[PDB]
């Protein structure tokens, strides 16, 4: 388990980020934020303030019931200006609710999870492996792996394109 | 549109 918090430097400005930097969902208002050149100005995403070169990392992720939400992690190398699209050619190995099912976020076609009602994601980062992994903490079921070969830093990283849902970094 | 945004 990790301590993670959401970068605010990164941050869509349609975002809206907790006080504590740990909750995440989409605001109806552009907001005045001195843009960066690490802003990701249009895709509604905000990385971690910490990202990782080596070793196994754990966060855990209580995600909405309603679609907008996807997560994972990202390459440090993910574009941040202009619409990118969302797949791991771009840097990014995610999950996703959409039309009320969980995607890993693949391509060229997405794969859908036969997993059942999420609350808490538990996201393991093995660097040393290259790999990401997706479990259910409610009995740690596996949900997905990404096979990857890492060569740079990666952060987690997460997405909100629609109000009526979130994503809570737990602990 | 919505989710082109991801």
């Amino acid at each position: 388990m990790v301590e993670l918090t959401l970068d605010p430097d990164t941050a869509n400005p349609r975002l809206i980020l907790s006080l504590d930097l740990k909750g995440v969902r989409l605001g109806e208002r552009a907001q005045d934020l001195p843009n960066h050149p690490c802003r990701f100005d249009t895709n509604t995403r905000v990385l971690a303030s910490c990202g990782f070169s080596s070793g196994r990392h754990h966060w855990e992720v209580e995600v909405g019931s309603k679609d907008g939400w996807a997560f994972g992690v990202a390459r440090e190398s993910v574009r941040r200006k202009g619409l990118t699209p969302f797949t791991p050619e771009e840097g990014v190995w995610a999950l996703q609710l959409n039309g009320g099912q969980y995607w890993a976020v693949t391509s060229p076609e997405r794969s859908p999870l036969s997993c059942g009602h999420l609350s808490r994601v538990r996201v393991a980062l093995d660097l040393e492996v290259g790999a990401v992994s997706f479990y259910a903490v409610e009995d740690m079921r596996h949900l997905y792996t990404f096979r990857v070969n890492f060569q740079e830093r990666v952060f987690p990283l997460f997405s909100v394109c629609s109000t009526g849902t979130y994503l809570r970094i737990w602990p | 549109e919505a989710l082109e945004f991801q």
